[PDB]
């Protein structure tokens, strides 16, 4: 709540939308159609949400335009909060400056969190008056205070680290404010009338405070003194494995402890079809390690030159990946389910599609693709209101589709305008003679 | 007033969202291009979707800049506007994957207007108001303090709660120096001793400020405006003068580090914090990248990873390719080097060269904007050989033809002046021929 | 100890030549130095000579 | 004391010290805003995050080598560095927070 | 004549050969020929001194020793100093610790100069007394010291912030200072000449310059002519000159490039700054990385983009960083926004009127026949061979003593030394003397 | 006790007056053309004249192209300022190799200098500022000036001293009754000790107690130092260090070496035009020696096409030994010695020449000299003439072989029969290759 998120192609889609019995309906949540990849993605979520087994990854593949990561953003926001999700670009672990393999590592301990908990004492009610007993010069201040609630009217003595605050901030009797006497700190909630607080109660409660945090903050702030600033700036790495094992141990006997519980998270790594062998091998050894997050692993090339090797690797990855790592595959999408996708698109974005302006929206994706008609449901709206009315018509649509040329089409017209673009060497006729 | 073969472009040329006038704006042809170009300004202007890209492709010599910078100016400059290309994202300091969040971060601008009333002036008098403490107690009591100001054709006297006293302290004014008032928040500011004061002491080293304009009170407005790229550099870069730290930031060689996820989505809390309150506000910006074609497969992926982020701005490409071999992989050739997953996440716009009148049109109006003059018979001849040779070979001897005439006097220039310009400097077709004609290496 | 042989004999001071200007810079404006320039005043110990 | 004048005077600095300070100041007034509340700075966060900083620190350098850290600046009873720069170091060290 | 006097390489031009109607004498101003290449170069320059419009680039085409270097540097010459030109190389921008982009960016920043001027209220003045009841009275009794000045002299109030002012460089009279109207500032210069005899030995302090002169307080303008990329550098870090001079500039993000040039532009408005038109030469560009040329596309239409030279006797040939050839070596992007001139090779008159420049250079004196088989060897080679024969007969014929170069002398000058001919024939008819590029040399003497 | 590593047994060119070089000389042997041309090259040199010239020397192994260059860096003099490189230095991990080769350039040329200062000793009794009586309304009369009235036995002064030079003296610690050491333009302290009055006083004592050197108080030294350019370069670009704090953090700042911008370059030599014009200095050329080049990048081929150019460029000797090999850097660029014509159309060619039986002959015996080792008529002829057919640096190297065999048999000369044992025990690259060409597994 109370955050950004623009018009994107992955708003639309809010939770995965699937049964208790984890058999998803038809359009439900965002999603139309894939039936086989939602329930796929409904026994990840189980998997994730059980969290009882570790070092689990997932192929998902396909041609393009099958909505992987669509998949991926709705499992993500179906885990929703309390726990941690971590995506990453495979072309982003490529650093100069900074250690691939131990960059990876802190990426898989970015997933895995760990949730710590402890009961703090707070009083809070209304400040009655305020008076102070100091010297210009010898200081000892002595300062006290009067509070009251609906109940209880008391006064206290307030000792120097409280009179420092109060007189660090303007401060007004009217004012309501809470205190935690562990800590120390002021809230001042309100005012009274001059002025929104009215404080009821008991004038002392205690509360539980806890803390959302993952492994790897733990291991940074612990490798060294700068690591604070190395984390809040990210010029951090190398990190050495005598803290990485000591802090597992560590982990390891709070949880047996039962002080604090971890959250295993989930990753998600992106187009790894371009990657290195090396990266290949060390994710190799880290699906075995205890403290392996469930690893979410998406593709898009078939068949190719794995990079760092000679031989064109079937699809695209190595065979050791795949002894390992269980594969989910997606279909492509009729007419009428990408006429739905299309709708469900529509109604997330708010424009009013004719039915013949929307049936032939539809067909013309079909025929070229759906990220067009994704691009042209959003200009229709546009190409409407210089019309001045909300709703699309079949000649916006026509107007934008002969004002935007598609891959396709763009590629023929190049086929037959080679002359005038030179060629792979270099060759133009800039000239018309 | 100069310029580098630019700025003859006034926008777009456009309409009250109609038809683009054939000859406006410094424009020539390209109606249906800068038309389109215009419904792309007006989807920028709307400030709602997030992520699109679109990609202008043609020949050399089809003025894609020319267009870009009409997007540029018909933007404005409170919009942002970030020119970038693919050559500086190779970058030896941090990887390239950063320097394209940084370029990206930088689009996208946050602005913030700010109220608070000004009470300013010469303090005439300073008097505490005495009253009785409720507890009874030997020592004084002081309630209210009254302050006389006097500004530019009014001075006024405020009451003030004996608060200001501390403030008072921290300031360190008595009488005869001009100060500093806020409504609500209080607290004083020390601007310097009345102009009046100086001819006191024959040599002083205080500049004595004059009696402000105005009334005492005043209501003025801030309007700030920032990207978010410095608000996360600010966030992120050390500041301090004594700790060791400070110095830390000095005696070494400052250096940019790929920026943490946790400060951006920190800063996106705040500016959202900032934004429903209504202090700040946000304004989508673009990122123009033109010769695109020259990044690596890699930029390629990670631009399709972050086109479908939520502060994701629009962001235009330029390119001049077509059936083209991409960089990275020689198997895979793709229209404009761009691999198709991007150009399907785009719209593509077709480029056309320009016409023997439409270049006539070129050539006078970078006349007129050159301030030198052409008659009919060597505007005819420019035309043709432009035609014939190229646009930037006609469009480029301008300079060294108006030197030219100079120096024959001529303000004008003429036939045999303009046959020696084009005598002395030879075109790409020219320098290729001599080349082959050429045994001595040259 | 065995570096630290007498080289005054066959050292160059180098800052008293004027030739640091690198950290000269640090405490002076370009047009006092212009003005204490045209200020090498001559003949005032020659005068005494 | 004649050739001493003669060489000493003319001792001309490089560029300047008003330029640089007249290029480092801005022509800008104030202008306060809420920005100095908004960066909230390196240090005021390393001030803020005390709980989990005290909560979250456990491990020690098991092995360390006493005296080593005089040793790294260079500053101890025997040095090349000046009798009293060590002394001048320790005592601003002292007061630098 | 403030550089060093040493022989380079051309060394016997200065400027350019044109007249006011930019017609190139046949021998003239050091330079001969390339009549022209002359008049083109002198188009150009005449075009930077104008200065109104920019974005513009051009090259220059010729074999090797055609005189591309030769125009370059007299074009430069014949510019004169406080006018920023910039001469760099294709090689050396290739930094391991810079970015190619960000290299070219500064190497663009530098060409363009700025003018800046500033004005000065100070007040100077010799010191008589001074008298400060610090006792009697006490607390900055607003005490009196008297100024004196070789034709004025008047006695200045102290105030209480000025006593605290004195306080700090404390001056015992006697004792010349200046102190800025504005500021408040004091600054003290030195003693008077009465001081010089106080003790025999002064440190570094001490100096004793004579009274200032004139009025009390006087005003100045100081002008300063300070390009671009050094405000950059000093904007960019706390201490910028000391990046300057080191060199160590840290890649300058270019978001502060757009603060000074509004700054730059405030104060052109405002008519405190002017920028001055500048020059950029680049020799042997022919290799060249493909991201530069791209950038270097780019940089070339924006507004602060001033005059590129390029200089290259490349063919048609493959250009660094991609497989393919290009005519010049150079991709047809840079052709095609570019201005090329063409460098023809001396003929025997060109040659010989050379050679006798360059011996008048060198000093070197020499005679009618000796001279006409130099040019001979000079027509035969290359031109920049001759003259290292005519350098090496000086000293053969100062071992001879015999004043002016014989014609043996240079015959056994020419024995002493192969030419480039002949040493590839010597390597040819000795590969096997020679270590083979595959490895392979032959070391035994006998058969 | 007499150490000898290939060389020493030239002592230059040692050319005739007349230019012509003698058959032996100097440990050259024959070689009549490339001495003569080495001479005409220290004549260039010597002309103090010209500069930006340069030469490459070109041949076949083992001719002595090291031999030549050692000889004309022997000829120069220790006084004239050599650069010696070898092509893998260049290459760097700090700065770009332009950086590199531009400091060498520098470091080519010299200059020597002219400098006065004054020279002050005696024992030290006095700490204290000045009084100042007079308190003129300013000055609750006390500074950081001690006036101390130096004891020197032959005379005393007593001087206003600055800060500076009183902290330096704080930093000795210095008490009453000891030697010290001042100057009047730097202030450098130092103190050879308490004097030896003092000695009795402590039984033991850490300071070292040492009589007053003899001498009068103020004397006046004069030095003529010569110091070359890239050694100012660099104290110019980075203050060399001092005894304050502030400059421990300055030079503690900023220690690794950058670029060298050229206008303090231009400052410094205008200052020495100045020098110069006062006769204060006078510069000496320089001379650039490059090692196995035929490695070298094309871009700095490209960058050295344009460094000559330059008036500060010195004469720079090459050598090479290669014939038709590619440029490295390069792929289809091909040419004697791998260096593109561009560069070599203005450099000199010199070749060097094979020699006849009697020159191994000369030279092993020549060698025998140089090492003392005496050797037998017999033993020479199989050196050699295996020298010949083998090599003259396999004969070089076992010569000291021969005379360890004659040792262990306690014989002083060589025989037959060492020569032999040393074939036997040590066999050469053509028996190697011979050796490997059988192997089992690569033997
Ligand atoms: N079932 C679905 N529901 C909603 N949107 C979908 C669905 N399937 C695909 N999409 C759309 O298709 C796009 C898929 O893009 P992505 O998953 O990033 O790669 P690919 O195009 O290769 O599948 C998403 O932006 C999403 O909006
Ligand atoms: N509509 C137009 N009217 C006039 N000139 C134009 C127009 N469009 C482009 N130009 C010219 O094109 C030039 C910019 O071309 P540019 O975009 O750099 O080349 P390319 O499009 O081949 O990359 C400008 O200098 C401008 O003079
Ligand atoms: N105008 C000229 N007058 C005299 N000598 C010239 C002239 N132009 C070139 N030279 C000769 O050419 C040589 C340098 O050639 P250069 O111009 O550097 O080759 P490139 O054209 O490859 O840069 C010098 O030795 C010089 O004597
Ligand atoms: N003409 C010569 N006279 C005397 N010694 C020679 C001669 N030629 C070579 N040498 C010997 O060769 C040795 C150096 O060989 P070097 O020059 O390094 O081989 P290269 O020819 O491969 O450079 C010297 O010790 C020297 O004694
Ligand atoms: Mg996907
Ligand atoms: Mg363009
Ligand atoms: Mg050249
Ligand atoms: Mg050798």
């Amino acid at each position: 709540l109370k955050s950004l998120s623009l018009i994107a192609a992955h708003s639309h889609i809010t939770g995965l939308g699937l049964d208790e019995n984890l058999q998803p309906r038809p359009t439900s949540e965002g999603m139309v159609g894939q039936l086989q990849a939602r329930r796929a993605a409904g026994v990840i979520l189980k998997m994730v949400q059980n969290g009882t087994i570790a070092g689990r990854a997932v192929l998902v593949a396909g041609p393009p335009s099958t909505g992987k990561t669509a998949l991926a953003m709705g499992v993500s926001q179906s885990l929703g909060k309390d726990v941690p999700f971590t995506a990453i670009a495979g072309s982003e672990i490529f650093s100069l400056e900074l250690s691939k393999t131990e960059a990876l590592t802190q990426a898989f301990r970015k997933s895995i969190g760990i949730k710590i908990k402890e009961e703090t004492e707070l009083i809070e009610g209304e400040v009655v008056e305020i008076q102070i007993d100091r010297s210009i010069t010898g200081g000892h201040k002595q300062g006290k205070l009067t509070i009251k609630t609906t109940d209880m009217e008391t006064i206290y003595e307030l000792g120097n680290k409280m009179i420092d605050g109060l007189t660090k901030e303007k401060v007004l009797a009217g004012d309501v404010i809470s205190i935690d006497k562990a800590s120390g700190k002021i809230t001042k909630l309100g005012r009274s009338f001059a002025f929104v607080q009215c404080p009821e109660g008991e004038l002392q409660k205690r509360k539980t405070v806890v803390h959302t945090v993952s492994l790897h903050e733990i291991d940074v702030i612990n490798s060294r003194t700068q690591g604070f600033l190395a984390l809040f700036t990210g010029d951090t790495g190398e990190i050495r494995s005598e803290v990485r094992d000591q802090i597992n141990t560590k982990v390891a006997e709070w949880k047996e402890e039962g002080k604090a519980e971890i959250v295993p998270g989930v990753l998600f790594i992106d187009e790894v079809h371009m990657l290195d062998i090396e990266c290949f091998s060390f994710i190799n050894r880290a699906l075995e390690d205890e403290f392996a997050p469930i690893v979410m692993m998406a593709t898009n090339r078939g068949v190719s030159k794995t990079r760092g090797t000679n031989y064109k690797s079937p699809h695209g990855l190595p065979l050791d990946l795949l002894d390992r790592s269980i594969i989910i595959t997606t279909k492509s999408y009729n007419e009428q389910e990408i006429k739905t996708i299309l709708s469900i698109r529509a109604q997330e974005e708010e424009v009013e599609l004719s039915s013949d302006a929307l049936d032939l929206l539809t067909k013309t994706g079909v025929e070229t693709s759906l990220r067009y008609s994704s691009n042209l449901i959003s200009v229709a709206q546009q190409i409407a209101m210089k019309r001045k009315n909300n709703t699309v018509e079949v000649e916006d649509v026509k107007r934008a589709y002969l004002l935007f040329l598609d891959s396709a089409r763009s590629v023929k017209y190049v086929q037959e305008n080679e002359s005038q673009y030179i060629d792979d060497q270099g060759n133009v006729q800039i000239s018309i003679a | 007033t100069r310029t580098a073969a630019h700025t003859h472009i006034k926008g777009l040329g456009l309409d009250e969202s109609g038809v683009a006038k054939r000859v406006e704006g410094g424009f020539v042809g390209q109606i249906e291009a800068r038309e389109a170009c215009g419904v792309i300004v007006d989807l920028i202007k709307a400030k709602k979707m997030s992520g699109r890209a679109i990609l202008l492709a043609g020949g050399p010599s089809t003025g894609k800049t020319a267009l870009a910078l009409a997007i540029s100016q018909e933007l404005g400059p409170k919009v942002p506007f970030c020119p970038l290309v693919g050559s500086e994202l190779y970058s030896v300091e941090v990887k390239k994957t950063e320097t394209l969040m940084e370029n990206f971060r930088r689009a996208i601008g946050l602005r913030i207007k700010e109220t608070k009333e000004v009470y300013e002036g010469e303090v005439t008098e300073l008097t505490p108001e005495d009253a009785e403490n409720p507890l009874g107690g030997y020592g004084k009591t002081i309630s209210h303090v009254i302050v006389g100001l006097k500004s530019a054709k009014g001075t006024k006297t405020l009451r003030l709660d004996p608060t200001i006293y501390e403030s008072i302290q921290r300031e360190k004014v008595s009488i005869g120096d001009v100060i500093y008032i806020e409504a609500n928040t209080g607290a004083v500011k020390r601007v310097g001793r009345s102009d009046a004061y100086a001819t006191e002491f024959d040599l002083e080293t205080e500049e004595y400020v004059p009696l402000p304009k105005g009334e005492v009170h005043k209501k003025k407005e801030i309007v700030q405006d920032v990207t978010l790229h410095d608000l996360d550099v600010a966030n992120a870069r050390p500041q301090g003068g004594q700790d060791v730290i400070s110095m830390m930031g000095q005696l070494l060689k400052p250096k940019k580090t790929e920026i943490t996820e946790k400060l951006r989505q920190e800063v996106n809390k705040v500016v959202a914090k900032y934004i429903d309150q209504g202090v700040a506000e946000l304004i989508p910006g673009v990122l123009f990248i033109d010769e695109v074609n020259m990044l690596d497969i890699e930029i390629f992926t990670y631009l399709n990873k972050a086109l479908e982020s939520n502060i994701a701005p629009v962001v235009v490409l330029a390119s001049n390719r077509g059936m083209t071999t991409v960089r990275g992989t020689e198997d895979v050739i793709s229209p404009h080097g761009v691999p198709p997953d991007l150009i399907d996440r785009l719209l593509i716009v077709r480029t056309l060269p320009y016409d023997k009148d439409e270049i006539r049109t070129i050539i006078e109006r970078r006349a007129t904007v050159e301030r030198l003059q052409v008659e009919s018979s060597a505007l005819d001849l420019l035309a043709t050989m432009g035609t014939e040779t190229s646009l930037r070979y006609a469009l480029q001897l301008l300079a060294p033809c108006g030197i030219l005439a100079q120096t024959s006097n001529r303000k004008e220039i003429v036939v045999n002046d303009v046959n020696e310009a084009k005598l002395l400097f030879l075109d790409a077709k020219r320098s290729t021929k001599i080349l082959e004609t050429s045994a001595n290496y040259l | 100890k065995l570096f630290k042989k007498n080289n005054q004999v066959n050292r160059v001071d180098l800052d008293f030549l004027n030739l640091v200007f690198t950290l000269n810079d640090k405490d002076l404006t370009s047009y006092h130095a212009e003005e204490i320039s045209k200020l090498t005043c001559v003949k005032n110990f020659v005068e005494e000579v | 004391v004649n050739k001493l004048r003669c060489d000493r005077r003319p001792i001309f600095g490089k560029n300047l010290i008003d330029l640089l300070t007249k290029d480092r100041r801005v022509k800008y007034d104030k202008s306060s805003i809420i920005d100095n509340e908004l960066i909230k700075p390196l240090q005021t966060r390393v001030l803020d995050n005390r709980k989990i900083i005290d909560t979250f620190a456990v491990l020690t350098p098991s092995a360390v080598s006493l005296d080593m850290r005089k040793l790294a600046l260079g500053l101890n009873d025997d040095s090349s560095v000046g009798e009293n720069t060590r002394l001048k170091v320790m005592q601003n060290c002292f007061e630098v927070s």
